[PDB]
């Protein structure tokens, strides 16, 4: 886009096209028709949420103390 | 009871308390970079809106790709949930708002299609039920425009074919470190900016193919950028809500450790009185 | 003098005391179990000159006597809140807690900072070591707290990324083989490994070990300037610079 | 005391006293009571303590180092000694770190001779007043590290401005410390202390720097410390 | 029993290891997620009414609960027990090949082969 005293290039982040797009769309539709796991990148959250899960688990803690709920 | 195991019980809560603290600290560091790429997402979109609003001045009426209003019969929702838990009600409050707003639509006899983004949302609507037409997940801390093209292309196409009359984005807007707000903005039917639309100038581009063709491409490029900066912002809200809700978990654990320490000291005494008493009374 | 396992003395005394049908206490240990370790370790002390002169009957005059105690206590599961350990800690001026998971994790002289402590400390230390050891004591206990956070955090910033490097580099350096004692010239690699991080350069750990080994010899090659330190144990502004050159000079040998 | 004076009775460690009573009670073959203490510790305490009091001819006032076994103030050795104490002075290591050097922690340090009317209302409220501005400053101390200090409301960052200042004031230089230090240090009445603290926290001296109130006596001593800067 | 109980012992033991993640289920990928479900079912299988002893035809049930996820289909634990009382009685349909396994107290391969088919033949019912 060139205009009076300014020109900007609005770049695509990946090669676009009706062929490549319908490919990504069909994929998105498919992944929804079949609940299936997929890893998010975060490992810091992974092994931490796991340790947290094991450490929290099987504690009779809420029973040992006398708490209302 | 039993001072023996109340210890390991305490030590256990101590550990989890130490973990949630680490999580709080990690989400803290992640937090700054999150707002940065949230800011870097702004130029592309705002510049493109000026070009749209401008060239939308003349060419729009003949054929709106998405400019004009029309009778609502169906509505779409691109929902931005997070790929990771442990962040308070960031997701629940969003979903709860969405559900409540979907209800006002279904009561009017209109259906609601959902494009899902992020694991936690896919799981939630897998349970409470919903019409998820498409999804993308597992982006985590590395969202991209690439991965959004799929779900957005599906929702867009539905609007083109008349199967959708409105299209919303649903995500948390990041106000400040201790305040994220569940928001449902309407993107497409383009709304309505006086700022970008009211003013105009003498000059005009020379479009290679018809300007009608570009007004379409730009309109689609824009809607995707909207959804991306909705995701990228929701992500910066996650890091905050997390490090905040994690400080809470660290303090909850600390309170349990104080209560346990009492229950322990009680058993510690009971144990030492009985052992002493049975020995001396046993001797007799 | 060192009492190897006077926690075993306790159970031994408990045996005799229990057979004598005497009334028991906290952990079946007799009532005066504290008084046992109490009067034993109170015996160890530095006694003044006047006392030495009176006892000796004018024999010795200027000299001052002292007996240093070094009692050992065994703890179950690392629990020190236990009865006997509590008593002797309540008696001795300070303690050197050797942590388990440190020891059997390679890092052998497994002293746990932050929980170890020399109650008298500073005064007892040599004039030179006094200056070099200052920070190491505390800053090393922080590396451990931070390495603990490091488990879950990958992609940490360079500022803490460097502190962690310095941490594991000094912890590696601070550890040593068994039967090899070390001159008061140990502060050479103690001080100046931490002083300007002469090991921070060619840091990477596997070298941090062999580095100490050879630095220990290249100083031999001019040990009069060094042995001066072993005799007086003093540190001076000049002495500092003299040392500095020894390491800068070492940055041309290996 | 009978001599007519008021006196101070320091007890190196009252805990060791009661514990010693257990060894004896054990040697005399007396039975074990709760948690293995002597059945006579309820009485052994009541006599040691009840003898230190203020007669109409004199008075003994006692400060005793306490030891709480396993940090359980429920243990009889503390739990008994506690039903006798009329005040508690808590030395915090973190309060020492900063530099304020009667290392007393203004909270956690209790005294049932202030709680009441009995000191007087003015002292009591000034006291309670500092116990709030000083505490309110903590809650905001982590809503500040994590967030902007600026988004803290007017009255609250003025609270964090005043509290920041009272805590530097209630520091002090001791005479016995002149050998250690070099600074004379002094002795301030109850009245100058109330005036000084009440004066600070209820709109005043806000113009003085925080440094002003380190390590000096009555408030005017601090006011002159401001000019010297 | 000695043969087919070996599968349960380890299947149970793995569920013991992942029990902690049950709170955080759905956070884990399908790989270990399926092992958790198998464990929940196999422990939901090992539970009986008071006065109802089993016939060593419990063999059929237990054994070939482990063999294949004949429980893996149609898992959800609510049905994972009503299937038990249903496999149990459709065997009394053709039980000559069953009192046989009962008396002999033994199995090799033919009997396994038959067993495999008895369940495949099963899910053509209920």
């Amino acid at each position: 886009e060139v205009q009076p005293g300014n020109v900007t290039v609005l770049a695509d982040t990946a090669i676009r096209g009706q062929d490549l797009d319908e490919a990504r769309a069909m994929e998105a539709k498919r992944k929804a028709e079949e609940h299936i796991s997929s890893s998010h990148g975060d490992v810091d959250y992974a092994q931490a949420s796991a340790e947290l899960a094991k450490a929290i688990a099987q504690l009779r803690v809420i029973e040992l103390t006398k708490k209302a709920m | 009871a039993g001072a023996k195991e109340i210890r390991s019980k305490i030590a256990s809560v101590q550990n989890t308390q130490k973990i949630t603290k680490a999580m709080e600290m990690v989400a803290a560091s992640k937090m700054r970079k999150s707002q940065d790429r949230m800011a870097a997402s702004r130029p592309y979109a705002e510049t493109m809106r000026k070009v749209i609003g401008h060239l939308a001045h003349g060419n729009l009426e003949y054929k709106h790709p998405y400019l004009e209003d029309r009778d609502v019969k169906r509505v779409g929702y691109l929902v931005v949930s997070t790929d990771r838990g442990l962040c308070g009600g960031l997701n629940i409050n969003l979903f709860k708002k969405l559900l409540a707003e979907m209800k006002t639509w279904t009561d009017k006899g209109v259906q609601c299609d959902l494009a899902m983004i992020g694991s936690k949302g896919v799981s939630f609507f897998n349970s409470v039920g919903g019409n998820v037409v498409a999804q993308v997940t597992g982006m985590g801390d590395n969202p991209s425009l690439s991965e959004l093209i799929g779900p957005v292309k599906v929702m867009l196409q539905a609007y083109d074919e008349g199967r959708l009359d409105k299209l919303y984005i649903v995500s948390n807007k990041f106000i400040n470190t201790m305040s994220q707000v569940p928001t449902i903005s309407q993107l497409l039917p383009l709304p309505a900016s006086d700022d970008d639309d009211l003013k105009h100038k003498s000059w005009d581009y020379l479009y290679e193919p018809d300007p009608k063709a570009l007004l379409d491409t730009l309109l689609r490029r824009y809607v995707e950028s909207q959804v991306y900066q909705g995701v990228v912002e929701n992500l910066a809200s996650e890091q905050a809500a997390r490090m905040v809700a994690m400080k809470a978990a660290t303090d909850n654990g600390g309170s349990l450790i104080k209560e346990l320490q009492l229950v322990y000291n009680k058993a510690r005494q009971a144990s030492i009185t009985q052992e002493l008493t049975e020995i001396v009374s046993g001797a007799a | 003098i060192i009492y190897d396992d006077l926690s075993k003395q306790a159970v031994a005394y408990r045996q005799i005391s229990l057979l004598l049908r005497r009334p028991p206490g906290r952990e079946a240990f007799p009532g005066d179990v504290f008084y046992l370790h109490s009067r034993l370790l109170e015996r160890a002390a530095r006694v003044n000159a006047e006392y030495v002169e009176a006892f000796t009957k004018g024999e010795v005059k200027g000299k001052t006597g002292s007996l240093t105690a070094l009692p050992i206590i065994e703890t179950q599961a690392g629990d020190v809140s236990a009865f006997v350990p509590t008593n002797v800690i309540s008696i001795t001026d300070g303690q050197i807690f050797l942590e388990t998971n440190l020891f059997n994790a390679g890092i052998r002289p497994a002293v746990n900072p932050g929980i170890s402590v020399s109650r008298v400390g500073g005064a007892a230390q040599t004039k030179i070591m006094k200056k070099l050891s200052g920070g190491i004591r505390t800053a090393l206990a922080q590396y451990r707290e931070l390495a603990a956070f490091s488990q879950f955090a990958s992609d940490l910033d360079d500022a803490t990324r460097k502190q962690l490097d310095h941490g594991q580099k000094v912890t590696e350096l601070l550890k040593q083989k068994q039967y090899a004692p070390m001159s008061v010239a140990q502060q050479s690699l103690v001080l100046f490994a931490a002083e300007r991080g002469y090991l921070a350069d060619v840091e990477l750990s596997k070298i941090g070990s062999f580095e100490a080994a050879l630095l220990a010899y290249v100083d031999r090659d001019h040990a009069p300037l060094m042995q001066e330190i072993n005799q007086t144990g003093g540190y001076n502004d000049e002495i500092e610079g003299k040392l500095k050159g020894i390491l800068d000079s070492f940055k041309a040998t290996q | 005391r009978d001599e007519g004076r008021d006196v101070l009775l320091f007890v190196d460690n009252i805990y060791r006293y009661t514990l010693a009573g257990t060894e004896v009670s054990a040697l005399l073959g007396r039975m074990p009571s709760a948690v293995g203490y002597q059945p006579t510790l309820a009485e052994e305490m009541g006599v040691l303590q009840e003898r230190i009091t203020s007669t109409k001819t004199g008075s003994i006032t006692s400060v005793q180092a306490v030891y709480v076994p396993a940090d359980d103030l429920t243990d009889p050795s503390p739990a008994t000694t506690f039903a006798h104490l009329d005040a508690t002075v808590v030395l915090s290591r973190q309060i020492a770190s900063l530099g304020i050097y009667p290392a007393v922690d203004p909270l956690d340090s209790t005294s049932r001779q202030l709680d009441p009317l009995v000191v007087g209302q003015e002292h009591y409220d000034t006291a309670r007043g500092v116990q709030s501005i000083l505490q309110r400053y903590q809650e905001l101390k982590d809503i500040i590290a994590i967030l902007g200090m600026d988004e803290l409301s007017e009255e609250d960052k003025l609270v964090v401005a005043r509290a920041r200042k009272i805590q530097r004031f209630l520091s002090q230089p001791f005479f016995v410390a002149e050998v250690f230090t070099g600074s004379p240090g002094k002795y301030v009445s109850l009245k100058d202390t109330i005036r000084g603290f009440k004066g600070i926290m209820e709109g005043e001296y806000d113009h003085l720097p925080e440094q002003a109130f380190y390590m000096v006596g009555s408030i005017e001593e601090a006011v002159e410390k401001a000019k010297k800067l």
